[PDB]
Protein backbone atom coordinates (compact mmCIF):
# COMPACT_ATOMS: atom_id res chain seq x y z
CA UNK A 1 0.00 0.00 0.00
CA UNK A 2 2.40 2.61 -1.02
CA UNK A 3 1.96 4.87 -4.49
CA UNK A 4 5.60 5.76 -5.04
CA UNK A 5 6.35 1.89 -5.49
CA UNK A 6 7.28 -0.33 -8.61
CA UNK A 7 4.78 -2.95 -9.43
CA UNK B 1 17.64 -16.11 -21.09
CA UNK B 2 15.31 -14.33 -18.96
CA UNK B 3 11.95 -13.76 -19.62
CA UNK B 4 10.31 -10.35 -19.61
CA UNK B 5 8.67 -11.02 -16.58
CA UNK B 6 12.02 -12.18 -14.89
CA UNK B 7 13.45 -8.95 -15.68
CA UNK B 8 10.46 -6.74 -14.38
CA UNK B 9 10.95 -8.42 -10.74
CA UNK B 10 14.77 -8.21 -11.19
CA UNK B 11 14.63 -4.78 -12.15
CA UNK B 12 11.75 -4.17 -8.85
CA UNK B 13 14.43 -5.88 -6.74
CA UNK B 14 17.14 -3.50 -7.87
CA UNK B 15 15.06 -0.57 -6.94
CA UNK B 16 14.11 -1.58 -3.52
CA UNK B 17 18.06 -1.99 -3.40
CA UNK B 18 18.17 1.38 -4.80
CA UNK B 19 20.34 0.92 -7.56
CA UNK B 20 18.48 2.66 -10.25
CA UNK B 21 20.48 3.13 -13.02
CA UNK B 22 20.38 -0.98 -12.82
CA UNK B 23 16.88 -1.20 -12.39
CA UNK B 24 15.83 1.28 -15.63
CA UNK B 25 18.44 -1.01 -17.40
CA UNK B 26 16.12 -4.51 -16.53
CA UNK B 27 12.52 -2.64 -17.60
CA UNK B 28 14.18 -1.95 -21.21
CA UNK B 29 14.86 -5.44 -21.79
CA UNK B 30 11.48 -6.22 -20.53
CA UNK B 31 10.37 -3.86 -23.04
CA UNK B 32 12.47 -5.01 -25.67
CA UNK B 33 10.41 -8.78 -24.92
CA UNK B 34 7.29 -7.28 -24.56
CA UNK B 35 6.85 -3.23 -25.09
CA UNK B 36 3.27 -3.24 -24.65
CA UNK B 37 2.97 -3.41 -21.26
CA UNK B 38 1.92 -0.16 -19.33
CA UNK B 39 4.15 -1.01 -16.06
CA UNK B 40 7.49 -1.61 -17.68
CA UNK B 41 7.28 2.19 -18.43
CA UNK B 42 5.58 3.82 -15.09
CA UNK B 43 8.53 1.46 -13.33
CA UNK B 44 11.38 3.00 -15.28
CA UNK B 45 9.29 6.48 -15.05
CA UNK B 46 10.18 5.77 -11.33
CA UNK B 47 13.58 5.40 -11.77
CA UNK B 48 14.30 8.52 -14.18
CA UNK B 49 12.99 10.28 -11.24
CA UNK B 50 14.96 9.17 -8.71
CA UNK B 51 17.57 9.65 -11.38
CA UNK B 52 16.96 12.95 -11.62
CA UNK B 53 16.01 12.74 -15.70
CA UNK B 54 12.67 14.50 -15.43
CA UNK B 55 12.33 14.25 -18.98
CA UNK B 56 13.12 10.73 -19.79
CA UNK B 57 10.42 10.28 -17.00
CA UNK B 58 8.16 12.57 -18.75
CA UNK B 59 8.26 10.39 -21.67
CA UNK B 60 7.71 7.17 -19.79
CA UNK B 61 5.08 8.84 -18.53
CA UNK B 62 3.21 9.07 -21.84
CA UNK B 63 4.29 5.98 -23.43
CA UNK B 64 2.49 4.28 -20.19
CA UNK B 65 -0.78 6.73 -20.38
CA UNK B 66 -0.88 5.66 -24.50
CA UNK B 67 -1.06 1.82 -23.38
CA UNK B 68 -3.32 2.92 -20.39
CA UNK B 69 -5.18 5.54 -19.77
CA UNK B 70 -6.21 4.58 -16.23
CA UNK B 71 -3.50 4.09 -15.02
CA UNK B 72 -3.17 5.71 -11.55
CA UNK B 73 0.66 5.69 -11.37
CA UNK B 74 1.22 6.87 -14.68
CA UNK B 75 -0.64 10.01 -13.21
CA UNK B 76 0.88 10.11 -9.93
CA UNK B 77 4.17 9.83 -11.26
CA UNK B 78 3.82 12.34 -13.96
CA UNK B 79 2.54 14.90 -11.69
CA UNK B 80 5.85 14.09 -9.23
CA UNK B 81 7.50 14.66 -12.32
CA UNK B 82 6.23 17.96 -13.09
CA UNK B 83 5.97 18.94 -9.63
CA UNK B 84 10.14 18.84 -9.51
CA UNK B 85 9.97 20.52 -12.94
CA UNK B 86 8.09 23.30 -11.16
CA UNK B 87 5.27 23.08 -14.04
CA UNK B 88 2.88 23.64 -10.94
CA UNK B 89 -0.48 23.52 -12.12
CA UNK B 90 -0.47 20.35 -14.34
CA UNK B 91 1.64 18.61 -11.71
CA UNK B 92 -1.91 19.49 -9.66
CA UNK B 93 -4.04 18.38 -12.11
CA UNK B 94 -2.80 15.18 -13.03
CA UNK B 95 -2.29 13.97 -8.90
CA UNK B 96 -5.96 14.73 -8.54
CA UNK B 97 -6.58 12.78 -11.50
CA UNK B 98 -4.49 10.00 -10.13
CA UNK B 99 -6.52 10.38 -6.72
CA UNK B 100 -9.52 10.38 -9.05
CA UNK B 101 -8.38 7.46 -11.20
CA UNK B 102 -7.35 5.44 -7.38
CA UNK B 103 -10.69 6.39 -6.02
CA UNK B 104 -12.52 4.88 -9.20
CA UNK B 105 -10.72 1.66 -9.01
CA UNK B 106 -10.53 1.05 -5.03
CA UNK B 107 -7.02 1.33 -5.06
CA UNK B 108 -5.99 2.03 -1.07
CA UNK B 109 -2.59 4.06 -0.79
CA UNK B 110 -4.37 5.44 2.46
CA UNK B 111 -3.48 8.91 2.28
CA UNK B 112 0.11 8.86 0.07
CA UNK B 113 -1.69 11.06 -2.76
CA UNK B 114 -3.80 13.68 -0.43
CA UNK B 115 -0.46 13.91 1.12
CA UNK B 116 1.57 14.48 -1.88
CA UNK B 117 -1.33 17.19 -3.15
CA UNK B 118 -0.91 19.22 -0.55
CA UNK B 119 2.71 19.26 -0.76
CA UNK B 120 2.08 20.30 -4.20
CA UNK B 121 -0.09 23.17 -3.51
CA UNK B 122 1.88 24.18 -0.74
CA UNK B 123 5.16 24.53 -3.25
CA UNK B 124 2.83 26.25 -5.69
CA UNK B 125 1.59 28.73 -3.47
CA UNK B 126 5.37 29.20 -1.57
CA UNK B 127 6.47 29.72 -5.10
CA UNK B 128 4.24 32.31 -5.62
CA UNK B 129 5.30 34.61 -2.68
Amino acid sequence: PTIEEVD
Amino acid sequence: SPSAQELKEQGNRLFVGRKYPEAAACYGRAITRNPLVAVYYTNRALCYLKMQQHEQALADCRRALELDGQSVKAHFFLGQCQLEMESYDEAIANLQRAYSLAKEQRLNFGDDIPSALRIAKKKRWNSIE
